[PDB]
């Protein structure tokens, strides 16, 4: 999971 | 202020190629010249121009087979209808040519355009 | 030896999501207490190990309407389906709760675990 | 385009  | 999950999409594409090599929920045959491919047509028509006009025409969206015109080479079918499935183009010397016209004809311009880049390198 | 298009999956990802929102070739609503949402099984399946189970159902792959336990909140689906045709989560320390239960009984397991470390760091 |  990422910061998009 | 939402969070993203990398692999997502890609997984999501390799279980549609899951249910496509299982014939589950596939809801279109397409007919090129004898031979015969069944898919799902949202696939189709994420990937393809072509389908997306056919599949949202009022009468063509209700159609369970496709003919393709008589021209469409079914290998350069297959290996399109391969990548729709899984991002991976079987892209050889000897069906450069039919998967080019392939992808021209079913308006997939990010395929006709590696093309046009592997033939202009020979 | 094939070769393959990076943005590919996202890209159909992406139009999925837009055949979603303007409701085309959508085959199924999914009841969730008085809320209605409309969606591509194939998509629901390809997500959800709960409607991967539900549409391989030689009966239940017929209905064009799945009625959800009375227990799952509307928000927390909503936010849901909007990670399975987007691959972004609305995770907020409002709903987070119930987004883990959705997310467990649509038995998605990377939602179900990113909720788990998100609440354990609280 | 990437070799996979
Ligand atoms: O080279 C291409 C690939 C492609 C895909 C689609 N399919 C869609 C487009 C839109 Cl805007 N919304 C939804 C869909 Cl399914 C149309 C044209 C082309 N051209
Ligand atoms: O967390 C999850 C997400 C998920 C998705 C699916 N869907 C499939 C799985 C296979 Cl192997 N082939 C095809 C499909 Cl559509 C099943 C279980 C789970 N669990
Ligand atoms: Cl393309
Ligand atoms: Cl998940």
């Amino acid at each position: 999971w990422v910061i998009p | 202020s939402c969070i993203q999950f990398t692999r997502h999409a890609s997984d999501v594409l390799l279980n549609l190629n899951r249910l496509r090599s299982r014939d589950i929920l596939t809801d279109v045959v397409i007919v090129v010249s004898r031979e015969q491919f069944r898919a799902h047509k949202t696939v189709l028509m994420a990937c393809s121009g072509l389908f997306y006009s056919i599949f949202t025409d009022q009468l063509k969206c209700n159609l369970s087979v496709i003919n393709l015109d008589p021209e469409i080479n079914p290998e350069g079918f297959c290996i399109l209808l391969d990548f729709m499935y899984t991002s991976r183009l079987n892209l050889r010397e000897g069906n450069i040519m039919a998967v080019m016209a392939t992808a021209m004809y079913l308006q997939m311009e990010h395929v006709v355009d590696t093309c046009r880049k592997f033939i202009k390198a020979s």
